[PDB]
């Protein structure tokens, strides 16, 4: 049973959040976590 | 340079943590080999 957020309309700080999170891995493709930091995109869905 | 293991996500590319932006920066335009070695006590202790 795992919750689930959307954000649109929305601002966020990567290092307010990566202060508290020590990442081990991370896969992706199409996207990368520097451009997450860089650019601006439509919506984002977060699932945890 | 000394690194830990569980950070070894931190040099992959595309990450967005502080060592990829302000601390080494890996250069990808010439054929590179990163490799993650852990060097054992009793030959460390050799070797000074
Ligand atoms: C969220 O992002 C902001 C920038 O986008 C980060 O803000 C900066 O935070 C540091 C402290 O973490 C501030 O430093 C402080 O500055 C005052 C200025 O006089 C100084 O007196 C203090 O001793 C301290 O050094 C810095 O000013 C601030 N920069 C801004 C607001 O533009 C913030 O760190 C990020 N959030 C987290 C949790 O890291
Ligand atoms: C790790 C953060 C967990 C929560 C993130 C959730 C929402 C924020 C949305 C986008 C920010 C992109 C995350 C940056 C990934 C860093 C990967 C790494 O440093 O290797
Ligand atoms: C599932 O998660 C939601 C989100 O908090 C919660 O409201 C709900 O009670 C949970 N259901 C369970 C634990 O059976």
């Amino acid at each position: 049973n795992y919750s689930r957020r959307v954000f649109t309309n929305c601002n966020y700080n990567l290092t307010k959040l990566l202060s508290l999170v020590e990442v081990d891995e991370f896969v992706c493709d199409k996207t990368t976590p520097e451009s997450l930091a860089t650019g601006c995109y439509s919506s984002l869905v977060v699932d945890w | 340079f000394a690194l830990p293991l569980s950070m070894k996500s931190t040099l992959a590319i595309g990450s967005a943590e502080a060592i990829s932006m302000f601390n080494y920066n890996q250069d990808y335009s010439n054929p590179t080999c990163r490799i993650h070695a852990t060097i054992n006590s009793n030959v460390s202790s050799s070797l000074n």
